[PDB]
RNA sequence: UUCCUCGUGGCCCAAUGGUCACGGCGUCUGGCUACGAACCAGAAGAUUCCAGGUUCAAGUCCUGGCGGGGAAGCCA
RNA sequence: ACAUACGACCAUACCCACUGGAAAACUCGGGAUCCCGUCCGCUCUCCCAUAGAUAAGCCAGUGAGGGCCAGACUAGUAGUUGGGUCGGUGACGACCAGCGAAUCCCUGGUGUUGUAUGUU
RNA sequence: AGGUGUCCUAAGGGGGGCUCAUGGAGAACAGAAAUCUCCAGUAGAACAAAAGGGUAAAAGUCCCCUUGAUUUUGAUUUUCA
RNA sequence: AAAGCGAAUGAUUAGGGACCAUUCUCAAACUUUAAAUAUGUAAGAAGCCCUUGUUAC
C-alpha cells in the first residue's frame, strides 16, 4: 500500500518470545545440513544479517547451495496462477531441520527391517499405513462399575 | 578467623566551581598531599544557576590505598579533633568526613595555590571482598559477610581512640 | 428496588433488576460468608475484606488472622 | 517522597536469567560462538580448541572438540602430572606452562599415531616458528591444528596463556600464532627477544628474583622460596631442571611412575558419599513442621 | 469552514538557540526653579499567551490549545 | 556418588533470609625484580603453594518465602467453521454437524545430563 | 498517528576493558540539580534523525589500530511483467 | 476472536495500614496467554543398504 518496504507488518512474525530473547543458543551453530534436507524457515530477529523475506518466514524447503554460514533453499512461491522456484539464501541461523523428514527417514529404515525379516522368517506382513478403521465387536462389563442416571439440570440459579 | 575490618581505600575529593588556574592548582595540593598524580572529573551536564558546562572539567581526586592512607585519615581526624557525627557512618560500612584550610594537615601554604578544602571519605571491608571484583566467577559477598553501620563505628572507637557523637 | 427501577428509565434498551446470593460485594453466598467469618478467615481492612490461603509467610499468616489458627 | 520496591513480584516473574556459564561468570559466549563455528561446506570436521586455564596450584590444558550434546575432551595435560617427571616447584609458573604444553602435544600426536612425523622443535630456543607441513613418502602432511581458547584471561604481553600456546606449538601441534606477546617483544619495536624468550622458557625469570633476593633481603627469600632450598635446588640448577623435563616428556609422555600410597577403587567412596549426603524432607515431614510452628507461637 | 499571520516591562515595538533581552514613552531618586513643566545626572521594572517535545540549553525549532487580525467563500 | 575443566537444555537452575559442609579440588590467600597495566599491584599481570581459613565465593538442607514449572478447576464456558423459507421489530439468540480456549482461587515439585581428570 | 529528499573519516571496520536509566545511604562550601564512595538496579538507558523490532563481559560507553565507504564481473531476494 | 490487568505499558473507582496489601472498569496503533477457519512440507525406484572408484573442493 502506501508502505511497501522489506519488514513491515514483521513486527511480530521477526520479534523474539517474551523470556527467550538475548543471547543465541549454540545449537544452531553445531547443526550439520547437507544437500537435499529439508529445512523449516523461521527468522530469528536477533540477527539482521542475511535474513529471509517474511513471505518466506514459516515456509519449507529443500537445501541446494551449502556455504561457510549460510545455505540456498529451494522455495514454491505462489505467484496468482503459477508456482515460481526462489532460491533463498538464508544464514543457518534462521532455519532447523524438519522433524517430519527425520519421523519419514525413521520409517523408511524401519519399513527395510521388517521387509528384511518378515522374509527371513516366512510370512508377508503390510507396510503401507492404515488409516483408522471402525471399531470391531467388543463386550463391556459392569461387574465394578454401573451406569449412572444423568438426567438435565434445572435452570435454578440465576448467577 | 578472616572477619577483620580494614581500610580498603581513602578518596580525597577536591570540587572546585570551575576549570583553568584554580583547578590546576588542586592538582597540585592533592599531588602534594598524596604522592600520586591525580585525575580531572568533567561534569555530567550543564547548568546555569551553578556556572558549569558539560564535558567542563570540575573536580580532580585521588585514591590512596595501604599504610599511606592510613596516615592521610589519621591527619585529618587530628583536625576534626577526633570527633565525627554519628550521621557520617552510611549504613553499607563505609564512612567519610569533610574539612577546610588544607592547610591544617601539615601542607606549605603558598601564595599561588590558596586555601582548599577536601572531602574524606573512607571505604571498609573484610578479606574476602575479591569474589565480587574478580574477573572470572564474579559473584556476590554474602549476607552475614558484609559490614554495617553499627560495626564500622564500634571498629572507628576502638581503633582510632575518636569521639562519635 | 425502587430506586433502581426509576433509574433504569434513564437507559436505552431493557435491564434487569436482580437480587444477588452473595453478601454484598464479596463474590461468596450468604452461608459460606458465615463459615469464613466463623473460622476466622476474613480480616476486616476498609470497605472490603481479605481473606486467609494455605500459602505464604506462617508468622504473616497468623498475624493478620490470629483467630483463624486459635 | 518514599521509593517503591523495585523487585515486588513483577521484576521476579519478568526476570530472564542469563545463562548458567555466563551467571557463574565462567563463559565468553560472544568468543565461543565464533572459536566453536565450523564452516557448513566443511560438514563434520571438528573444530579443536586448545583450552589453557589457570587454577590456583594448578594449569588445566585440553583439546576439546564442540558436539551438539555437549563437549568432548580429545587429550587432557595438568601440571599436577609434571611431579613425575621431576617438576616439585613452580607447578603455575610461566615455565610449568610451556612443559604441560609440551606435555599435551606429545600425547595428542600419540593418540593420533604421528609422534613419529612431527616433532617440532626438539630443544628450545625462544624462536617463533610455525608447525609446518611434515615431508613423508606420500608428499606433505598437513599438521594437527588447534585454536586457543584463553577463556576469561587477559591476553597481555608475557601472560602464561601464550606460554602452553608456545610449548604445545613446539611439541608439533599447529597452532596459529604470532610473536606480539611474548615476554622479550619490544611494542616499539617489532622484534622478538630470542634470549628472553628462551631465558622464560627454562624458568630463568625465576632464578634472578632468587638472585636478587639472595642479595637484598635474606628473610624474604627465606619466605617465598622455603621449598626450593629445602629440597635443595639453586638458581643455576633450574634451567638444567627443565632440561631432562623436556627430554623425558619426549621420551614418554604417559608416565605415571609417582604415587601417594594407598592405591583405590571407585566404589567405596561412592558409599563414603552417599553416608555424608543430607535428604530432603516429605510431603508429611513439611506438614509435621508448619503444625509444630504454629503450636511454638500460638503459645508464645 | 479553509489558508496565512501575530502574541515580549504599565503602553507601542525590535530580537543571531549560547547570559531572563532591546528602543522610546511611562515610573522612581537627586539637581536647576519661589513652584510646576521643559532640562541635566542617575536607578528599577518582563512567569517572552498557555500545555507538551527535540537538544547540554527554548522567547527563538516542532505539535496542540487560547486570544486577535488578514485573505477565499465561485458556476448554477 | 562428590569435586574440577569444558559444555548441552538455559529459573524445577533465579532473588531473599537461616543453618551445615569428612577426602580432594575450587577459593579467599602471601610478595611486587622481571612480563604487564592502573590516580591507586583495587582490577589485570607476574612470583610463592610454605603460613592461615572455611568468614566469604561454591555446595547442600530449611522457609505453609517471592518467582518459575506442571496439574486440576474455570469449562464443554468464552469464541469460532458449515446449515435451515430457524426465533426475534431489532440488538442478538437457540438448535443441527464439528472444533474448542484464557484468568482468579487450589494442589504438587525446586534441575537433568555429556566428555575428560581425580577424590577417600 | 507519523516520516524522507538529510547527517556521519566517524556516527564505517577490527580488537580490548567496563555497564546503563534510576533509587537508597554517606562527604566542606554544596542546597531539589555540581563532584566523590558503596549497595541495589533485565535494560525501565543508548544506539544521527518517524515508528516498529534487536542488543548487556554488547550492537551501549571509553581506549588502541585502520580505510572492506577498494578492484572484477557474475548468482539470488523485495516491489515484479 | 476470546482472555488479562491482585502481570509489563497506558487509562481508571474506592476505601484501609504505614509506599504497602486490596478493590471497580478498559485498550485499532497494549500484553504474560491464546483458539476456530485458513496455511508450508513430507508420505520413497530420481528411493534405501553393502563394498568400492573419480576430484584441482
Ligand atoms: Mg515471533
Ligand atoms: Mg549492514
Ligand atoms: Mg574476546
Ligand atoms: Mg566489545
Ligand atoms: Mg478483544
Ligand atoms: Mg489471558
Ligand atoms: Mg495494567
Ligand atoms: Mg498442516
Amino acid at each position: 500500500g502506501h508502505a511497501a518496504g522489506l519488514r513491515a507488518g514483521t513486527r511480530y512474525a521477526f520479534s523474539r518470545n517474551f523470556r527467550e530473547k538475548g543471547m543465541i543458543r549454540l545449537s544452531t551453530y553445531l547443526k550439520q545440513y547437507k544437500v537435499g534436507d529439508i529445512v523449516d524457515i523461521k527468522v530469528n530477529g536477533a540477527v539482521q544479517k542475511g535474513m529471509a523475506h517474511k513471505v518466506y518466514h514459516g515456509k519449507t524447503g529443500v537445501i541446494y547451495n551449502v556455504t561457510k554460514s549460510a545455505v540456498g533453499i529451494i522455495i514454491y512461491k505462489k505467484v496468482k496462477h503459477r508456482y515460481i522456484e526462489k532460491r533463498i539464501n538464508v544464514r543457518i541461523e534462521h532455519i532447523q531441520p524438519s522433524r517430519s523428514r527425520d519421523d519419514f527417514l525413521r520409517r523408511v529404515k524401519q519399513n527395510a527391517e521388517l521387509k528384511k525379516q518378515a522374509k527371513a522368517e516366512g510370512k508377508p506382513v503390510q507396510l503401507k499405513r492404515q488409516a483408522l478403521l471402525p471399531r470391531e465387536a467388543r463386550t463391556i462389563s459392569v461387574v465394578d462399575n454401573k451406569p449412572e442416571t444423568v438426567a438435565p439440570v434445572a435452570y435454578e440459579t440465576t448467577i | 578467623p578472616m572477619r577483620e575490618l580494614r581500610i580498603q581505600k581513602l578518596v580525597l575529593n577536591i570540587c572546585v566551581g570551575e576549570s583553568g588556574d584554580r583547578l590546576t592548582r588542586a592538582a597540585k595540593v592533592l599531588e602534594q598531599l598524596s604522592g600520586q598524580t591525580p585525575v580531572y572529573s568533567k561534569a555530567r551536564y550543564t547548568v546555569r544557576t551553578f556556572g558549569i558546562r558539560r564535558n567542563e572539567k570540575i573536580s580532580v581526586h585521588v585514591t590512596v590505598r595501604g599504610p599511606k592512607a592510613e596516615e592521610i585519615l589519621e591527619r585529618g581526624l587530628k583536625v576534626k579533633e577526633y570527633e565525627l557525627r554519628k550521621r557520617n557512618f552510611s549504613e553499607t560500612g563505609n564512612f567519610g568526613f569533610g574539612i577546610s584550610e588544607h592547610i591544617d594537615l601539615g601542607i606549605k601554604y603558598d601564595p599561588g595555590i590558596g586555601i582548599y578544602g577536601m572531602d574524606f571519605y573512607c571505604c571498609m571491608t573484610r578479606p574476602g571482598e575479591r569474589v565480587s571484583r574478580r574477573r572470572r566467577a564474579k559473584s556476590r559477598v554474602g549476607a552475614t559477610h558484609r559490614i554495617t553501620r553499627d560495626d564500622t563505628v564500634k571498629w572507628f572507637k576502638s581503633r582510632f581512640d575518636a569521639i562519635v557523637r | 428496588l425502587e430506586a433502581l427501577r426509576r433509574s433504569q428509565y434513564k437507559f436505552p434498551g431493557r435491564q434487569k433488576i436482580i437480587i444477588s446470593k452473595n453478601w454484598g460485594f464479596t463474590p461468596l453466598r450468604r452461608e459460606e460468608y458465615l463459615e469464613k467469618k466463623a473460622a476466622g478467615k476474613l480480616l476486616i481492612d476498609g470497605a472490603y475484606v481479605q481473606f486467609l490461603g494455605n500459602r505464604g509467610s506462617l508468622e504473616r499468616n497468623m498475624k493478620r488472622f490470629p483467630d483463624a489458627f486459635a | 517522597a518514599f521509593h517503591k520496591l523495585v523487585k515486588n513480584s513483577a521484576y521476579y516473574s519478568r526476570f530472564q536469567t542469563k545463562y548458567k556459564r555466563r551467571r557463574e561468570g565462567k563463559t565468553d559466549y560472544y568468543a565461543r560462538k565464533r572459536l566453536i563455528t565450523q564452516a557448513k561446506n566443511k560438514y563434520n570436521a571438528p573444530k579443536y580448541r586448545l583450552v589453557v586455564r589457570f587454577t590456583n596450584r594448578d594449569i588445566i590444558l585440553q583439546i576439546v572438540s564442540s558436539e551438539i550434546t555437549g563437549d568432548k575432551v580429545f587429550a587432557s595435560a595438568y601440571s599436577h602430572e609434571l611431579k613425575a617427571y621431576g617438576i616439585e616447584h613452580g607447578l603455575t609458573n610461566w615455565a610449568a606452562a610451556y612443559a604441560t604444553g609440551l606435555l599435551l602435544a606429545r600425547r595428542v600426536l600419540k593418540k593420533l599415531g604421528l609422534d613419529e612425523t612431527f616433532k617440532g622443535v626438539e630443544e628450545a630456543d625462544g624462536e617463533y616458528k610455525l608447525t609446518e607441513a611434515a615431508e613423508t613418502d606420500d608428499g606433505e602432511r598437513r599438521p594437527f591444528k588447534a585454536f586457543l581458547d584463553v577463556g576469561l584471561a587477559r591476553t597481555s604481553t608475557g601472560a602464561r596463556v601464550f606460554g602452553a600456546m608456545k610449548g604445545a606449538s613446539d611439541g608439533g601441534i599447529f597452532i596459529p600464532h604470532s610473536e606480539n606477546r611474548f615476554p622479550g617483544y619490544d611494542m616499539e619495536s617489532e622484534e622478538l627477544d630470542a634470549e628472553t624468550l628462551k631465558k622464560y622458557i627454562f624458568g630463568g625469570h625465576v632464578a634472578e628474583y632468587m638472585e636478587t633476593l639472595a642479595d637484598d633481603d635474606e628473610e624474604r627469600y627465606k619466605s617465598q622460596f622455603n621449598r626450593y632450598i629445602e629440597d635443595d635446588l639453586e638458581a643455576d640448577g633450574l634451567e638444567d631442571l627443565y632440561a631432562e623435563a623436556h627430554a623425558a616428556i619426549r621420551e614418554d609422555p604417559f608416565k605415571k611412575a609417582e604415587s601417594e600410597a594407598p592405591k583405590k577403587t571407585k566404589e567405596e567412596w561412592k558409599a563414603e558419599s552417599l553416608k555424608y549426603k543430607k535428604s530432603k524432607l516429605t510431603r508429611e515431614q513439611r506438614a509435621a513442621g508448619v503444625q509444630e510452628r504454629i503450636a511454638a507461637l500460638r503459645s508464645e
